[PDB]
């Protein structure tokens, strides 16, 4: 986000999807990818429950605010899914409305 | 539903409760009278 | 008695930052989709936290949301935008500024209805002559007929006055002044020692001061430095930053947890115990600070018992502890801990009563105790712990107390220990008479008559208030007054001077039910009549039919 | 002398010598010796306008307001019987008492042989 | 420049005299300053805070207060 | 169980009490809120808890067994120090 040059104070709702179902070991993106077309689709980002009192470390990353609770805005535009996995496998998807 | 708005509704609890396999649609006779809708799966009987 | 308190189990609450961002951009879109109008005094509350958390990166983050908000669009994208400005402009000029505890909220009284139908219901309206604060400290200070100055607390404060005038006006002979004084410390004895031989208001809220012949007399010296710190409170609000709290009692729904959120918006950070900790529990509290953490304020929670002497002096250890523990040093402690005995007289003091008794008095002096010979080792010296013992103004005037009375009344002679035993420098005592509390979604009992009780001219109080009430002990300038003299705070809406309150209620206990069970009793008797008249057929098909919902899947 | 109190009496004579002083004296602006005197009318309203004692042993009634100052009235019934008491002496016949604490050499063992005659 | 953690605190133990000399200093800066030195040789802190509590508290703000410092402007 | 030895007319010695002089007691002495031992917690049960039992059992027992216009007076020990003293230890606390 930084290096793209987005614009500063602008952060993105950042999403956990695995605080309510867990982790499916190879399944994961599926599920969180789905997610998001369920956010395009309505504009409610989903808070984090369990994000009991997020880590201090987090402050660092301006671009990012981790919502602990639901938020219905006037509609999202794009978002994007990442996920990580064992092996160096990174991968990141984008989505538009 | 739950990710979002943090819990079920009805709509959401028959769903569930129809995989879940609580509730089994039935359409025959019932003891005699007939009748459809939704059943509890458990006891043959009828639910709302 | 069995312990509960378990260092693993502490949950830990710090992140004023992140949740700022979130109210703030929680509330941009509650504006805009008309959640919040600019009446609505909440605008106002969220705005005030949203200062309270001020960051360099926070106001960036709020600019940036309130640059590129479409105008074009509704008013309320407009009214957003305004309303947003304003507030970066706020937070610009508080940052660093230290963080400050302000209700806003709108004063709210007691309303028992009951309906055409019998049905009895009660509500909170807001009071008609109040409207901030400021309005009900006044309103508070002021007092009510029915709190006559009485003839002796006249014929004091009067021979007072009489006093300060003789005195600081110097040009009698000191022959006359030194015989004057004489003449009137002998009016005072004798008014003391046999009133029945010789023989405006009183505030809601007062401080009293220690008689000679230790009796608690209102001072109006004292009753004035906190209703003025009272009213400075509701005015610019009242901070608490850098202050160390412990706060046992705190449920939900509770007037702890009121008090709690006070500290909690001051930069206070608090240990807060529960008996019940749940996931339930623990989110609660998060819920909390949330939205009332202001930078510098830390929440942490932790199961206890304070029925259990482990628990105690472990919770105390957990909280000393420079290693393993969280190495804080209290500044406030509030032992609100409490057992409802409710239902027993002497007639069976049952073991649920000793229980109590025990959580209320003898581990409360222990908790206490404890935090005391903490600070005495650790060469904690020049930093009283100050001790807002919830004391009672009922000492079995009302009945089935069981074993309840007896610990609040004995709470008070710590009033003296202060000054006999050596634990002087480590703790202060700040008596707190809490008087009536109606309490939200506890118990009704209390509510139903407590309409009635006021229209005999004297204060009941929402949880709120009387949370402000106490954070008002908690100010700076009361603090002062107990670090060389325990305080007394009458916080009890006046009803001193209603006498046999016990029986008031009870009388007013009865009609309220009596009425409302006649009124829908009479209903269902000619319900029945028609059904004989009428026949099962006529009445049967003549009755709202109310549709039974379904569930459709779109 | 340690439990001394003046009578009503006392207290308005010497509220009198008190204003009588005070203000035979003429140093006052008229301001103070104007609400000096209003001050000393209120004083003497509550009041409704002799050295006594307390008697080392009395019994107290309850205030209005939950206090307990010495009644004289009581003070008497109780010291009164205290005095026949020591005189004709008291008895206890035909009552029955429960009594926890009378260790030897001790208030309660004493109170015992009480009853016990 | 030599200042090293617990510095002199052995021999702190082992004699009775400059046992009492740390005392006296230390009974000193206490009461007067509200911290002790023989604490901030001991276990260094990275941080430590006074407190101006009761009777004995406000005595200590006093000297906080009571220090002075010299600088004149450029016009004297 | 005293109080139903003093009431039971079979085994018991079948009174019915006039007077009741609660002088329970226990040295406490030594002790400040610094530290409210084991003694003293008994001491405060001896002194105060159950006291209000043995009242309360008392009272039970006439009101059972119909003794109605007889009451029983209770020389309650209180006293005039409410912790001016030091070291009470839970003492002035029970007596309060």
């Amino acid at each position: 986000l930084k290096h793209l040059g987005r614009t500063k104070g602008n952060a993105v709702l950042g999403i956990f999807q695995k605080y309510l179902t867990g982790h499916p070991k190879g399944a994961a993106g599926a599920w969180m990818l789905n997610g998001c077309l369920q956010v395009l689709n309505t504009g409610i980002v989903p808070g984090n429950r369990n994000a009991d009192n997020v880590d201090k470390v987090m402050e660092q990353f301006d671009y990012i605010v981790y919502p602990s609770r639901s938020i219905k805005t006037d509609g999202i535009k794009a978002f994007s899914v990442t996920s990580f996995g064992f092996g160096q496998k990174g991968a990141q998807a984008i989505g538009v409305h | 539903e739950m990710e979002a708005y943090g819990k079920f509704s009805l709509e959401g609890c028959v769903e569930m409760a129809w995989m879940m396999g609580l509730i089994k649609n039935h359409n025959g006779p019932l003891k005699g009278k007939p009748y459809s809708g939704w059943v509890d799966a458990k006891t043959g009987e009828p639910v709302d | 008695i069995e312990p509960a308190f378990d260092p693993l189990k502490a949950r830990v609450y710090d992140s004023s930052w992140n949740w700022a961002r979130q109210d703030a951009l929680s509330m941009y879109y509650d504006i805009i989709f008309g959640r919040l109008r600019v009446v609505d005094r909440e605008i106002v509350s969220q705005c005030i936290q949203i200062m309270n958390r001020s960051n360099p990166l926070l106001l960036e983050f709020m600019q940036y949301h309130i640059d590129h908000c479409p105008t074009e669009r509704g008013e309320t994208y407009q009214l957003a935008k305004e309303l947003g400005q304003q507030l970066i402009e706020n937070c610009k000029e508080v940052l660093g500024k230290p963080p400050v505890y302000k209700d806003v909220s709108i004063p709210t009284g007691p309303q028992t209805t009951i309906d055409a139908r019998g049905n009895i219901q009660y509500q909170e309206v807001p009071r008609a002559s109040a409207r901030k604060f400021e309005h009900y400290v006044k309103q508070m200070a002021e007092g009510g007929p029915i709190s006559q100055y009485s003839n002796r607390t006249k014929v004091q404060n009067d021979l007072r006055s009489v006093y300060k005038l003789i005195r600081r006006q110097h040009r009698l002979s000191k022959s006359s002044q030194l015989q004057f004084n004489a003449l009137y410390k002998d009016v005072i004895r004798a008014l003391a020692m046999n009133e029945s031989q010789i023989m405006e208001t009183i505030p809601f809220l007062h401080l009293r001061k220690k008689d000679e012949f230790g009796n608690w007399e209102y001072s109006k010296k004292l009753t004035g430095i906190y209703l003025d710190g009272l009213e400075a409170a509701a005015r610019s609000g009242l901070t608490f930053q850098g202050k160390h709290a412990l706060m046992t009692g705190a449920g939900a729904g509770s007037i702890g947890a009121e008090v709690l959120q006070g500290l909690l918006s001051g930069g206070a950070k608090v240990i807060v115990t529960t008996s019940r900790f749940s996931r339930q529990v623990t989110e609660y509290y998060q819920g909390i600070y949330a939205r009332c953490g202001a930078r510098g304020s830390q929440l942490v929670v932790v199961p206890f018992n304070q029925g259990s002497k482990q628990d105690v002096e472990a919770l105390v250890n957990y909280i000393y502890d420079t290693k393993n523990g969280l190495g804080w040093d209290l500044d406030y402690v509030v032992p609100f801990a409490a057992i409802p005995e409710n239902g027993r007289e002497i007639d069976s003091i049952d073991s649920k009563s000793e229980l109590a008794h025990r959580i209320m008095l003898t581990n409360l002096l222990r908790l206490l105790g404890a935090i005391k010979t903490q600070k005495k080792e650790r060469g904690y010296e020049t930093r009283p712990a100050q001790v807002i013992l919830p004391l009672s103004p009922n000492h079995g005037t009302f009945g089935n107390d069981g074993l309840y009375s007896e610990s609040k009344l004995a709470l008070e002679t710590l009033f003296n220990r202060w000054y006999s035993e050596s634990w002087g420098n480590y703790l202060t005592i700040c008596g707190a008479v809490i008087g009536w509390t109606r309490g939200t979604g506890l118990m009704s009992a209390n509510n139903l008559v407590a309409e009635g009780v006021e229209k005999l001219g004297v204060r009941t109080f929402s949880q709120q208030e009387m949370a402000f009430n106490l954070l008002g002990l908690m100010a700076p300038a009361i603090v002062n007054l107990c670090q060389s003299d325990p305080v007394f705070a009458d916080l009890n809406g006046g009803l001193q001077f209603i006498p046999d309150l016990k029986g008031l209620m009870t009388k007013l206990r009865k009609e309220i039910m009596e009425t409302s069970a006649i009124r829908q009793a009479v209903i269902k008797e000619t319900a029945i009549e028609n059904k004989v008249v009428n026949g099962e057929d006529h009445e049967a098909l003549y009755r709202r039919v109310i549709t039974e919902p379904r569930a459709n899947l779109k | 002398p340690i439990s001394q109190y003046s009578n009503r009496t006392k207290v308005q004579n010497d509220l009198r010598s008190v204003y009588k002083l005070i203000r035979r004296q003429h140093r006052l602006s008229k301001s103070s010796q104007l609400q000096f005197n209003a001050l000393y009318k209120d004083v003497i309203r509550a009041l409704a306008m002799k050295v006594e004692t307390i008697p080392f042993l009395h019994l107290r009634k309850k205030d209005e307001f939950g206090n307990w100052e010495y009644s004289k009235k009581l003070t008497g019934i109780y010291l009164d019987g205290l005095e026949a008491a020591a005189r004709s002496g008291l008895t206890f016949q035909g009552k029955h008492a429960l009594m926890t604490g009378a260790g030897a050499g001790s208030i309660g063992a004493e109170v015992l042989q009480g009853l016990l005659s | 420049g030599s200042q090293e953690q617990g510095m002199g605190m052995d021999l702190y133990a082992t004699s009775p005299v400059a046992k009492e000399v740390w005392d006296r200093a230390d009974k000193h800066f206490r009461e007067n300053y509200g911290f002790s030195i023989i604490d901030i040789v001991k276990n260094n802190p990275k941080e430590l805070t006074v407190h101006f509590g009761g009777p004995r508290g406000k005595i200590i703000r006093q000297n906080y207060m009571s220090m002075t410092f010299e600088t004149v402007n450029a016009d004297g």
